[PDB]
């Protein structure tokens, strides 16, 4: 294809944009380089804006600081979006005449040999942006815009300016800033891949492996294995937590701190203080989070019929679908059944189980309060954040009490359940994966509301209807010896059952506080009321 | 046998089979010492070794509570058991490392 | 040759075709750089500087999209796999279209044109709309699809529908698809609850004509066509069009040998089961029971595929 | 090895070993070998619990380990006077007191500790958080800083605080248990033992 010029990032401290790099530069800097008489004979005007978008410590400003260091010039300005809101008319407007002005004086003096004069944006997503439309509760108003764009192009419009922006949401810039003519290259920075990750982690230990202070049984490849949708600012402080843990076994505590000053002359950096450091310190943003599996899976997960193998067995299809097709990338699944029957628990472990690198839970306890035009927000904020990764996994819970459902009238929220009917049928990106679990207790409205020709299939989650299978339970968790099994099973087994898990737990704990010979029958007399006859 | 054979699971008849950690079988049907293999569906098997008690009713095996927690049994279900053999110039164990606990609190 | 350059170039502005100039010529100067300690110019490169066709083409394909053509790659998450003839009812809805597609064209006495698509779920609906008005080769298409309006407002709704519809009167012919019409709407059956800022907007852009000498077609596709009907929409429309669902065993076996999943041997198990009685099943579950039973052992996949058919898919 | 009986501190243990680690274990070494590995300091941590459990007395217990000077106490409220130029300026002269030290020596500067308090209004105004922001994190910045935060509703806190570079510390100062009530009342009543003014019969 192109001929491209040949650069090592090695010496200029960036790895894994190999692309991203080469056509900005050609985009945007290849006809600055070439001398100005050529440029005068072609009449070729120069590209004087770029937009950058991505999530957040992937190295944008890095970027472009290093481009500007590239070709020769002054130390890049800077300046923040919401700041420049801070004050109202006849302040702001002072502020934006504070930046060009070098570069207008620089063009009067010089004129056609001067200097280029970087300028670098953040969070230019506030001032322009009038998408105000969003949320049924929103209103945006602004003008700062136009100032900014009558500067960039116009009249006294400047040949040695060159504006850089830079943010998080790119489907909220305004459609007048892209125009042919201000800001028309765009660029996306994702996250690294493991090369990617292999490249940074060299990068970032370069400066101790000359001087001898990194350990021999230090090896690289499986840290870059390890750390999976890392950031590049994560690497980073991964490092330097290694590097911190390291300096604190060679510190004497006495009336005031001291160095040893005899184990000191063997500084190294160890295997131990890496893995500790992953164990303890850095937390992902993207990545799995393990204290939401403790809080779900609370007394595990015994085996107490035929029912609790074939949820499992199904759910371990649904995950090999999701990760080895390529003629259907998105899937999703409805879990369902009598309350108490024990539905959160499965969901939780069969997404434990999936060992996908993000696994996310959506739930109602972290929106005690709000209204239903930010539990939109929130959803919708929880779902985009799952399109970044190359394999991912939604659990959704309790599906009636999202939509504040009440049988009485009866009531619930119709802008949620649209945004939900919307989502379960959206597709990710470029070739990306994910899967969805949803639970809930109240199949029969959930039909009526036609919510059922959205997911692709359904699960039955069963309650204990025979004798036998509550003795089997009874028998693993343990709680009745041989002699009352007998008495239990006298009676029980002559009949059929209707409890769930939960219930049964709850009922075996209550019965346990009563004299050792009044428990048997306590446990029967609880039985009988709550259910021995469906 | 080789072929594989339907079999229905059964509690352990002894405490000192219990705690031998072999699966009981009857004489009938298998022999002391033989290594089958058990399963329970096309993604779950179990390699056990068996172990002759004449309490063993034929077409039926017999595991104890931590077999069956282990290998997710329960007693009256139905189970495919396989003759197995192992390959002692690649499947003897020269060392095993075992997470050890109190088995009553 | 700047001939041949002006018949690819359709609805350009005058400001991008100065864009496409630059662009070329700047993707001609790269071939001639060179940096080992800061960029620098090769002086033996920029001498035999000469602009080529390859640059211009390289270009148009990547670097310029324009904001009244058509957008070549968003009809392609909605024609996913393809198009495949199962049995006799996808000839006949192409072959309507490619008639109402010329009669927009042809015509002078009826500028503006209207279709709808209706039938059961998951009979692959949306994915039909889009192959028809992708093989019209009209200069502007565009889609106007409920989930890139995730979260607005009523009065935000009717202003993206006006816009989508303002930027296609001043093209000199077009076309339009609405997708998921009773999701615009906000329907529920409980109530009912719906809104009626929209829907008075869509009667209304359905029969206004563009300016004079220019032509437009539309299409729409829905699948609770009940309910449209109570609400006087079905006059708005033209014409309509029945996209059906699988109702035979022989179309399921001729569905299956088209996409070549099973085997001979494999496919004469299923026929003597199917071809006993009549299916009700699409095109878009057809498919997902057939990625869920291929991810089990090779000895049980058909007895599985047998099972979830049974499950789900009987009779009407 | 740390005694913390005669630091004064009981039932928070691995608290401060912790703190220590991550935030101070890199300014008790020389310049020099800091050089030869590039490591960089930490300039935040955030500290929220209870009202009254042993946030400041720990911070400033720790502060004279190191043999800097005294803490600069500041108030969340107080600082949000009236508006710019009362507020604004009184953030500038706070940093100010130690921006010469590192324009005289640089390295080799002592560490100035900037107590914070409440931290959880001022950021919810606006012109405090980008103030203190820029301050802390940018391409102007000092060396010889470090701020402390405290705060008593960990929610509120904004989140674009709470990332690498920014304040990267976090910490949970709750109740004490059993065994932090008697060593802190071991702790309280050491010099009335020490006379014989404490009965027999306690
Ligand atoms: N198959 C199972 N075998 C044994 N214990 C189980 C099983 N499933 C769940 N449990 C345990 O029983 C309890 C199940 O409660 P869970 O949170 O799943 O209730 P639920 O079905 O969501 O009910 P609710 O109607 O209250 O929403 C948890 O303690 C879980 O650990
Ligand atoms: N002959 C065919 N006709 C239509 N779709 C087909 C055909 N062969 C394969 N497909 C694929 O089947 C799927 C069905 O299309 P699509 O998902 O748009 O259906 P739909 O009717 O719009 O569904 P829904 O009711 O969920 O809106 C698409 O992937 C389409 O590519
Ligand atoms: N691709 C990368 N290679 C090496 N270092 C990186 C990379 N991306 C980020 N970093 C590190 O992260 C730090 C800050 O990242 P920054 O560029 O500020 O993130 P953002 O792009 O959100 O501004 C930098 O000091 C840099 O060392
Ligand atoms: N762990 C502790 N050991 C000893 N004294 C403590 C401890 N925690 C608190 N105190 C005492 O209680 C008071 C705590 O005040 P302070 O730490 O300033 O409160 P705050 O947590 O609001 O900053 C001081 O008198 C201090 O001596
Ligand atoms: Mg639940
Ligand atoms: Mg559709
Ligand atoms: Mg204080």
């Amino acid at each position: 294809s192109i001929i491209n010029p040949d650069w090592n990032f090695e010496k200029m401290g960036i790895g894994g944009l190999d692309k991203e790099f080469s056509d900005i530069f050609r985009r945007a800097f290849a006809s600055r380089v070439f001398p100005p008489e050529i440029v005068e004979q072609m009449g070729c005007k120069h590209v004087k804006g770029i937009l950058l978008y991505g999530p957040p410590g992937c190295g944008k400003t890095l970027l472009a600081r290093q481009i500007g260091k590239m070709l020769n010039a002054r130390e890049p300005k800077v300046v923040n979006g919401p700041e420049i809101l801070n004050k109202y008319v006849g302040e702001s407007e002072a502020n934006i005449r504070k930046l060009f002005a070098d570069a207008e004086e620089e063009q009067r003096r010089l004129g056609a040999n001067s200097g280029l004069h970087i300028i670098i944006f953040d969070e230019i997503d506030a001032i322009c942006k009038q998408r105000g439309s969003m949320a049924g509760s929103t209103g945006v108003h602004d003008t700062v815009v136009n100032q900014l764009l009558s500067k960039i192009d116009g009249v006294e419009q400047l040949n040695n300016i060159l504006v850089i922006g830079m943010t998080n949401r790119p489907d909220l810039i305004d459609e007048a800033l892209l125009r042919p003519g201000r800001l028309e290259v765009k660029m996306e920075i994702g996250l690294p891949d493991e090369k990617g990750r292999l490249q940074i982690l060299h990068i970032h230990t370069a400066r101790m492996r000359g001087h001898q202070l990194l350990s021999a049984d230090v090896d690289i490849k499986e840290l870059a294995v390890e750390t999976k949708n890392f950031s590049g600012a994560e690497l980073e402080g991964l490092v330097r937590a290694a590097q911190s843990t390291a300096m604190n076994r060679h510190i004497k505590a006495s009336t005031k701190v001291e160095v040893d000053m005899e184990k000191a002359e063997s500084l190294q950096v160890t295997r131990g203080d890496f893995l500790a450091s992953l164990e303890n310190d850095i937390k992902p943003a993207f990545g799995t989070n393990q204290e939401d599996y403790a809080s779900y899976i609370m007394n595990g997960i015994i085996k107490w019929g035929d029912p609790v193998t074939r949820v499992l067995d199904d759910g371990e299809l649904l995950v090999q679908q999701t990760k080895n097709s390529d003629r259907t990338p998105l899937v999703s699944v409805l879990l369902e059944g009598p309350p108490h029957s024990g539905k959160t628990a499965l969901a939780a472990k069969i997404a434990e189980e999936s060992n996908f690198p993000f696994i996310k839970i959506c739930s109602p306890d972290k929106m005690i309060g709000f209204s239903e035009t930010a539990k939109c927000q929130a959803m919708k904020k929880i779902f985009d954040d799952a399109y970044k990764s190359q394999l991912s996994c939604v659990v959704v819970d309790d599906i009636e009490r999202l939509l504040d459902y009440v049988p009485i009238g009866p009531r619930f929220s119709n802008l949620v359940l649209q945004a939900l009917l919307v989502l379960l049928k959206k597709a990710p990106p470029q070739g990306r994966k994910l899967l969805i679990i949803g639970t809930t207790s109240r199949k029969d409205v959930l039909q009526e509301m036609e919510m059922l020709n959205a997911f692709s299939t359904t699960i039955h989650v069963p309650n204990i209807a025979t004798g036998e299978q509550l003795l089997e339970a009874l028998e693993l968790l343990g709680n009745f010896k041989d002699k009352e099994r007998t008495t239990i099973a006298q009676q029980v087994k002559g009949k059929k059952v209707w409890i769930g898990i939960k219930k049964l737990l709850m009922l075996i704990e209550m019965s346990l506080q009563m004299d050792p010979e009044y428990r048997v029958r306590k446990f029967l007399a609880l039985l009988r009321e709550e259910g021995a006859s469906p | 046998n080789m072929a594989g054979r339907s079999m229905q699971a059964a509690r352990c008849p002894t405490d000192e089979l219990s705690l031998s950690n072999c699966a009981v079988v009857s004489e009938k049907d298998y022999q002391s010492g033989q290594h089958v293999i058990v399963r329970t569906s096309p993604n779950h098997k179990y390699i056990f070794t068996l172990r002759t008690h004449p309490s063993v009713v034929p077409g039926s095996v017999a595991f104890s509570l931590p077999q069956r927690k282990w290998a997710g049994l329960s007693i009256g279900q139905e189970i495919e058991v396989a003759l197995y053999s192992f390959d002692k110039a690649k499947q003897c164990i020269g060392t095993m490392t075992i997470e050890i606990d109190f088995l009553q609190k």
